[PDB]
This record gives structure tokens, sequence and C-alpha cells, in this order.
RNA sequence: UAGACAGCAGGACGGUGGCCAUGGAAGUCGGAAUCCGCUAAGGAGUGUGUAACAACUCACCUGCCGAAUCAACUAGCCCUG
């Protein structure tokens, strides 16, 4: 029932996404998008490496979901259950029609079988969230998993601290001083321009 | 951009005034390049990506060419490069020896399209500099690092050799 | 049946071998390419399974 | 404990070795040692005082770790109780041989050793108290006659005083 | 690794060789640390017993504070596989000890003999699984009711020989190995005074 | 990259004498003489000092690969000077389980016949190299020996035995008959 | 040059079956796991056959030759595909 990728691979048509003109298609076989302990705090899983892409092209959601457990796989055997947190950044928006010749060539506009995923180039596909001595492991993770894309990837460490937007030089003493603020799985930064009443509170 | 023997040229330039700001800075640059057409247009290329200036916005003050210092004492010449495969972007450092700081660049540009094949308008030259005879990272250059040095010229081929072309004598090839 | 010192000898050229998975072929103990063009020095060996 | 100096419940068993001796070190040095408030001269005075004959015998160690006065009762010396019922006394500055009378003459030490045990790395009537209370036949000895790793086939007493 | 390990050695075995004066040199020969292992039970840290590594090699630093004399005259004395054994104290004593304080003494083959061979005029022990170990040299086994109890008194083994396979398995396998030593006195170092053990 | 120079030395002692003819050396001494020649290599050789007591070899201006040749040219005139002033002699011995080989001499030391190999009626002829002389051995039964001056010969007529005797067809992990190498070894021990 | 890196030569003990699993796991499809020391160092132990072994073996130092070397990436010509 399904095809191969190389017949959608390129960035040929415009974008046709799911809406009250598009109907009757079905779900994609992708559903979760992070996975590890994904409450911990900012502190503890400081280290982020990314997968990066190097193409113009196009992702299935099959190829998503094989990556994602090929990583989990080994990243569980070699760390542990609750040394990391992954997150997929990509999401399956756009659409794909096929034309079954069980008249010929009359009346030829598909039918939507399936889904699919666009990049660009600097995008990123996949993250990992973990700890300084675990880093090479990381590494041997998602190399595993560029096997399962049609394309040419890359890898590399960020300079930031963790999924934040930051760099990690200037969170610690940055934090320390009440601009940054760890709610949740994130911060908060906040500025010196609202009421004072969130200065009392704060310095007290 | 092409390449013959390249040369070295001092260019200087400008923004344009205008009522808000009266005399703007200056900067300079050190530019190596067959003639001065072309190196006036590499000016604007390279300040175009550091500062936010044009060729219509801006003015060429002074352009020139600088004249090798001592050019008949050997010297070690290293240089710090930034080029782009047809993957990525890549940087590197390269050393050689040459008389003039001209002719160890041009002997460059050769050199990498011979090892990597990149074309001229694939790399950008950043700094140059007079090495030691220490500090040199690389063996082909330190070979020749002896005071006592020498060798001999082993098997040497028969140039010239339409100048009699139906012969008798077979060569020799031993001097 | 058989002196060990003797057997031991014999074992040496028909038992303590590499193994390319590619080629089928034989390769010194100690080794981590293999010698033929037909795989491209491929990298990839197992050890030759001895009798039980 | 964790908000300040509150000590409410502290009491704790952790694990050491090197020996009960006095040392060169003192083997009384433990990263476990400076929590627990003990200055570097009691705490051996109290081990040399616990570690009277029964037993002066070399275990690794074990340390219920109270506040003062910390006893140590004779840990699970399964290898080492191959030997620790060495003819008495043996301290120190006599020592030429490592461990060498080859005197213990398995007679009823064997399950002596297995009845000391607390119920202790068992999941059998005393058999796996036997078991690894043998897994150390290295220099080990036996009867004047008997040899270690041609006799472990072999059972001739009874399991009714197992527990 | 190899970083605080030698850190420590960095200014460690300097200091023991300038602060401590009196000293001795353990040669090792072919043997096993078990020697170098239950040494402990010789003696103790009365002064300490440590083998090092050819760091001995290492004498231009250690003459650079211009500490002892006696320490620069062992570069040929250290080509691989010797220590150091650390004494202060009387010296025919201790002299006396190293001559022959060498007990473990394990090896299958390899070393010398040192002495001359006598008559074996004990039980070593019996094995019923095959008699071709003693038929194929060919010397007296009379069979007296299983047992075999020899009587004859002659002459086998002489010094200056080369081990081989049959009396190095003999040796290893039946508990009798005169054949070994440990580690052995060799030099004098009298905090700059060099002389003999004599 | 290129580098200037590359070389490397072997002494000579006194009991031997040494010439050479450019890229041709002529080797004679106790056991004899050896001449080889080694004009596919393109380097220069030099003998210095009195009664031309030491060898280099030396090459200018090579690759990686044309380096490599240069220690290999002195290993073979290590062996060379080894042979005719000692020799060569290699060991062999036989193995079988229910069916022995009877091997014999019907030159002087020229021709080998081997005889019942797993029980064959089959015989099998084999040629030494020349200069090569095989004879049985002595003080154990099932052994043979080849003495030679050239390592060459001798390896390879080794080698011819060691394959001619094999077998086929079977497992060879459980069948282990045939003609094994011993040992290596020298005529003399010096 | 404190002598590593290749090779030759003494190895891989105790509280300890840590601890799930016993249909088998005293390392033994294998999973949360993975403290302590004896030395000079033996890892809650690396495939092997496995009632299970004892142990084979896959870090750690005692010597020979010996030093400018080692590892992981990356891209140009050539090669397998
Ligand atoms: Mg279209
Ligand atoms: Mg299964
Ligand atoms: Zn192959």
């Amino acid at each position: 029932g399904r095809r191969p990728a190389r017949c959608y691979r390129y960035c040929k048509n415009k974008p046709y996404p799911k809406s009250r003109f598009c109907r009757g298609v079905p779900d994609a076989k992708i559903r979760i998008f992070d996975l590890g302990r994904k409450k911990a705090k900012v502190d503890e899983f400081p280290l982020c490496g990314h997968m990066v892409s190097d193409e113009y092209e196009q992702l299935s959601s099959e190829a998503l979901e094989a990556a994602r457990i090929c990583a989990n796989k080994y990243m569980v055997k070699s760390c542990g259950k609750d040394g990391f947190h992954i997150r997929v950044r990509l999401h399956p928006f756009h659409v794909i029609r096929i034309n079954k010749m069980l008249t010929g060539m009359r009346g030829a506009f598909g039918k939507p079988q399936g889904t699919v995923a666009r990049v660009h180039i600097g995008q990123v596909i996949m993250s990992i969230r973990t700890k300084l001595q675990n880093k090479e492991h990381v590494v041997e993770a998602l190399r595993r998993a560029k096997f399962k894309f049609p394309g040419r990837q890359k890898i590399h460490i960020s300079k930031k601290w963790g999924f934040t937007k930051f760099n990690a030089d200037e969170f610690e003493d940055m934090v320390a001083e009440k601009r940054l603020i760890p709610d949740g799985c994130g911060v908060k930064y906040i500025p010196n321009r609202g009421p004072l009443d969130k200065w009392r509170a704060l310095h007290s | 951009k092409a390449s013959g023997t390249l040369r070295e040229y001092k260019v200087v330039g400008r923004c344009l005034p205008t009522p808000k700001c009266r005399t703007p800075p200056l900067y300079r640059m050190r530019i190596f390049a067959p003639n001065h057409v072309v190196a006036k247009s590499r000016f604007w290329y390279f300040v175009s990506q550091l500062k936010k200036m044009k060729k219509s916005s801006g003015e060429i003050v002074y352009c020139g060419q600088v004249f090798e210092k001592s050019p008949l004492r050997v010297k070690n010449f290293g240089i710090w490069l930034r080029y782009d495969s047809r993957s990525g972007t890549h940087n590197m450092y390269r050393e050689y020896r040459d008389l003039t700081t001209a002719g160890a660049v041009t002997q460059c540009y050769r050199d990498m399209g011979a090892r990597h094949r990149a074309r001229a308008h694939s790399i950008q030259i950043m700094k140059v500099e007079e090495i030691a005879a220490s500090k040199c990272r690389r063996p082909a250059v330190k070979q020749f690092h002896d005071s006592k040095i020498k060798f001999p010229l082993p098997h040497r081929v028969l140039r010239r050799q339409h100048k009699p072309r139906f012969t008798t004598k077979r060569p020799n090839t031993f001097f | 049946i058989i002196e060990p010192s003797l057997r031991q000898l014999a074992q040496k050229y028909n038992c303590d071998k590499m193994i390319c998975r590619k080629c089928y072929a034989r390769l010194h103990p100690r080794a981590v390419n293999c010698r033929k063009k037909k795989c491209g020095h491929t990298n990839n060996l197992r050890p030759k399974k001895k009798v039980k | 404990m964790p908000p300040k100096f509150d000590p409410n419940e502290i009491k704790v068993v952790y694990l050491r070795c090197t020996g009960g001796e006095v040392g060169a070190t003192s083997a009384l040095a433990p990263k476990i040692g400076p929590l627990g408030l003990s200055p570097k001269k009691v705490g051996d005075d109290i081990a040399k005082a616990t570690g009277d004959w029964k037993g002066l015998r070399i275990t690794v160690k074990l340390t219920i770790q109270n506040r003062q006065a910390q006893i140590e009762v004779v840990p699970s010396a399964s290898a080492l109780i191959i030997k620790a019922l060495k003819e008495p006394p043996r301290d120190r500055k006599k020592q030429k041989n490592i461990k060498h009378s080859g005197n213990i003459t398995f007679d009823e030490i064997v399950n002596i050793a297995r009845q000391m045990r607390h119920r202790s790395l068992a999941r059998e009537l005393s058999g796996t108290i036997k078991e690894i209370l043998g897994t150390a036949q290295s220099v080990g000895c036996n009867v004047d006659g008997r040899h270690p790793h041609d006799i472990i086939d072999d059972i001739n007493s009874g399991a009714v005083e197992c527990p | 690794d190899r970083a605080t390990w030698k850190s420590n050695y960095f200014l460690k075995i300097i200091q023991l060789l300038d602060d401590y004066p009196k000293c001795f040199i353990v040669g090792a020969d072919n043997v096993g640390s078990k020697q170098m292992q239950q040494i402990r039970m010789s003696l103790r840290g009365k002064a300490v017993v440590l083998m090092g590594k050819n760091t001995m090699m290492r004498k231009a630093i250690r003459g650079h504070l211009e500490n002892n004399p006696a320490l620069e005259k062992l570069l040929p004395h250290i080509r691989g596989n010797v220590g150091f054994v650390f004494t202060k104290e009387d010296l025919t004593e201790i002299r006396d000890m190293l001559l022959a304080n060498k007990v473990p003494a394990a090896a299958r083959a390899g070393a010398i003999a040192p002495c001359e061979v006598t008559v074996p005029a004990q039980n070593t022990g019996l094995g019923p699984e095959k008699t071709s170990f003693f038929q194929a040299l060919g010397i007296t086994t009379k069979i007296s009711r299983g047992t075999i109890e020899i009587l004859s008194d002659v002459q086998l083994i002489k010094t200056g020989d080369k081990v081989g396979a049959s009396e190095a398995t003999l040796l290893n396998m039946l508990n009798i190995s005169p054949f070994s030593f440990g580690l052995i006195i060799q030099q004098v170092f009298d905090n700059g005074s060099i002389y003999n053990p004599e | 990259m290129k580098t200037i120079l590359s070389n490397q030395t072997v002494d000579i002692p006194e009991n031997v004498d040494i010439s050479l003819k450019g890229r041709t050396v002529i080797v004679k001494g106790p056991r004899g003489t050896l001449r080889r020649d080694f004009n596919h290599i393109n380097v220069e050789l030099s003998l210095l000092g009195k009664k031309k007591k030491r060898l280099r070899v030396d090459k200018w201006w090579g690759n990686r690969k044309e380096l490599a040749t240069v220690r290999t040219i002195c290993s073979h005139v290590q062996n060379m000077i080894k042979g005719v002033t000692l020799g060569f002699r290699y060991k062999m011995r036989s193995v079988y389980a229910h069916f022995p080989i009877n091997v014999v001499i019907q030159e002087n030391g020229s021709l080998v016949e081997i005889r019942n190999f797993l029980g064959e009626k089959y015989i099998r002829r084999v040629r030494m190299r020349p200069g090569v002389a095989c004879s049985v051995s002595q003080a154990q039964k099932d052994e043979l020996v080849l003495e030679g001056n050239d390592i060459e010969l001798v390896s390879n007529s080794a080698a011819l035995i060691q394959q001619a005797t094999t077998v086929k067809n079977k497992d060879i992990r459980k069948f282990l008959d045939g003609i094994y190498v011993s040992e290596k070894g020298t005529v003399q021990q010096a």
C-alpha cells in the first residue's frame, strides 16, 4: 500500500495541509514528540546535542518514529532510564496525494494517503538534553539515527544551556542575580520595566 | 576572480558624510590581487560583510602598491584561510617559503586548486605573517633549516628533444 | 590419539585464523583489514569456529 | 538534619575495608569518618578495644556508625573463616608467615561457621551458607589427607541443625 | 590515567631521595611480585620499602639541587629491572637480611639451578595414571604391593644446565621448586661513600 | 611530501668479504659464495672502511613507498651473510592418526617420495630447488632436515611439501594429517 | 628521553550468588543496576560452554628492543558497491 520515498522526497508542490478543503486523510504514525524524564529542572541536564539538516527536502512520519526508537533504546542501555530528555522538533503538516491506476490519465487528482514534513537547511530535527559525562554516548545515539533518513545530516554541540537560548557561561551568574527564574523545564527572563510590586515580591 | 601573478595593494576608504555625521571613520585593508581595478572591488566585498556600507555610499581615498622591504632575504610565511568545499565551510593554516609576500600567496592559490580543487571565488584570506625558523609546525619547510645542507641533482631528463630529432647517440642521464 | 604438542602445531595452520564476513577468506589471527580488493579492505571480521 | 544541625535520625551502617589493624594510615580515615564527630585518637582507641580476641582476626571491616562508642562485631568473613580460627594470639610483630600454618583441619568450623552466619546470603536450608563460605579455596586447607578441588562432591552430615 | 599518580612523583621520589640519607637498591630478576607483595610480613615501615619505575635514569633533575652524592652512580646499574628499598639503619644487619630475604619464589621455568642436585630420597607424590614418566629414564621401579619405594642413591643433575620442559613441568606440578629466587641485595648507598657489601 | 635523504647501514664481520658492481652484490665466505642483483630499486650503494668494514645504503628525494625499500635491501644482506657464514636449517615433522607416512630420498638430496598419506595408493613426488639438500633426521622418528645457504630456496622447498601433503573434501578441523614445519634454525649455533 | 607506543614475559582475590531472575545466571537471552578494600592493580567482571563450575579469558604493574607518538573527525584523486 505504501510506496518508496524517492517518489516523494523533493519539495515540488505547494503546501496542501489538512483543513476544511482537504478531508478524508488518515492520522500520522508518530504521535509522541518527547521522551525521558521530561520534568527535570534546568540545572540537572545542561548539555544539549543536536541533529542538523543540510538539504531542502521532505521527511516522513515513519522515518521520525523509527529514528525516535533507535535512539531511545541505545540511550537507555547506555546511561539509564532517566539520564536524559529527548525532543523532536518537526511536525508532519503537509499532505501527499496518490493517483491509483487500479480511463488512464483523465481526471487526475489524487487521494490523501500520507503525511510528511518539510525541511529547510539549518533547521533542527532532533535534540537531546543530558549531563556532561555522557557526551560521547549522545553522539553515538544520533549517529545510529541518520541511517533512517534520506539525505546528508550532521551533528553539533550547542553553546547554549539545555533547551534554552542563553549562553552557558552567562546563565549561571545570571540566575544568582534574579534576572532568570527556573519555572519548570525552562526559565523566565524578566526586565527592569514593569511595576515594582514584582520587584518587592522578589528581593524578599 | 581569475589570477595571473599577484600583487599587494593598500586600500583605505570611507563612507560619505551627511548633515548628521561630519567626519566618519576611516578603514584600512591589505589586499592581494592582479591590479587596482579589481582590488577596489574586493574591498567593497569585505567591508560590506563586516560593516554596513556600499559603493554608492562611500569613496576610495587611497589605493596604492606596497613594495617588499627585503626582497633578497629568504623568509618563512604563514597563512590563515577560509574556503568552502562542496559540503561545508572550513578554516586552515598553511606555511611556505618565499622572498616576497605576493609570491607566497600566489603559491597558495595554485596549491589549493591541486589538493582540494578550489576556485579563487571560493577563498578568503585573513592574515599573513613572517614566521621565524622556529614556530613552523610543518615538516616540509623544516627540512631546509640546516646550516650545512647539501644534495645532488639525481636523474636528470633530456630537455631539448626536438633539437636533433633523429640522432645516433643514445643519451646520457648521469651528471 | 595424537601428541598434544604436534596437535597444537597442526591447529596453528588450520584452526587459528580470522575470517572476513564478505569474502569468506582466511587471515592471520592478528588482523583488522582484509587483503582482497573484492571487498575493499573492509574492516569487518570474525574468528573461525572451533570444533565442539 | 537538612535544615540545620538537628541530630534526629543518623544511625547508619557503612562499609570500610583494609583490615582492622593499627596501620600507618591507620585504616580509620574514610570519607564517612569526618561526618560523625570522631577525633583521630579516640576513634582508634574504640576500634582497638573492640577488636579484642574474638576477634583479632583480619576481616575486611564493618562499622555500625554510632556517635561515640561504635561496636563492630565480626563481619561475614567467609573466605577468611577458612583461616580465622588460626591458633591465637597473632596481633603484630610476629607475623613472618602470611597465612601458612595450614592447620584449620576442617572438622567443625565448616558447620559452625555455617550456622554462625545470620541467615546471610542464602535462599536454601544453609546450602549457600556452605557454598559461599567455600568459594575461596585458593590458599585454603582441609583434613590432613584431603585436598581442595577433588572433595567438593560429597556431604556426610545431617541438615537438621542448619538454621 | 597516570595524572595524579605521577603528579605525586613530580616531587615525591625527589623528596624521598633528598631528606632521608641512606638507602638500598634491590634488583628484581625474572620474578613474580609475590616477594614484593608479601615482603609486608618480613618487616614494616621501619623506614619504607617501595619498588617503583626506572626514574633512577632521571638524575640530572635530582643533582640539580645538589642534594646528596652517590646518586648519579647508578645509570649503568639500571637498564630495566631494578627497584629501590630504603633503610637508614644498621648496615651489616640489613646486609645479612636481603642476602636471602626472598621467600615466595614461584615461576614455572626460565631460572637457574643454583646448587648441586641430590638423591630424591622422599615421597613427593605417587600417581597411578601412567608409569611411562619413569620407564622413559630407566631407573629402578620395583613394585612392592602397589606402592613404589626407591632406595637407589645416584647422581642425576649437576650445576650448569639449561632447564627443559620435562623437569620444568616436574618442578611446577609436584610441589617442589628449588629453582627460583625472588629479589637480591647488590648495592650500597652510604649517603655518598661507595663500597661493596663484604 | 618529499624528503631529502634516508639512509641505513649494515656491518660486516672480518671473516667475510663482499664487493659490488653497482647494484650487483657478491658475497663470499666459508660456506661458499652468493650472488644477487638489485638493479630494480634505484639506490646508491657504497662501501667504506679498512678492507671495506661497513656498508651503507641511502636514497635521495623519495615518497612514502620508495623509502620503504631501504631497510628491505639491508634485511636481505644480513640473511645472505648469515647463510654463507652459518647456513640455514629447517626441521619438519609428520603427523598422523591411523595411517603413517613413509618418506624416502631417491637422489642424494633432490627427490622426495611421499607414500601412504591417508591410506592412498597414489604417490607424491617433489623436487628440491637446486642447492638444497634434504635428509631424514635422528633422535626423533618422524623428522626431516633441509640445509641450504639461500633461505629463499629452502623456504620455497619446504612449502612445496607442505602443500603437496594436504587433504581435500573433508573437515580439516579434525583431519589434521600432514607435514608441518617444526622450527627454523641454523647449521651452526656458534 | 620521567624511557610511552607495537610486540615477547608474572595476572585478573575478598564482604560478594551485590541484586533481579531458579527452568538456568557463584559475570553468564538479560533488565532497574553498578559500593567497598588486598596490593602494585584485579571491573558488583568482557564473548566463549552453559545444573553450576573451578576457570578460558576482555582494565593493572615486573624486564628485551625502544620515542616523537596516539586517538577521533573531515575533504580531494583512486578503489569496492
Ligand atoms: Mg505540481
Ligand atoms: Mg530469546
Ligand atoms: Zn574480504
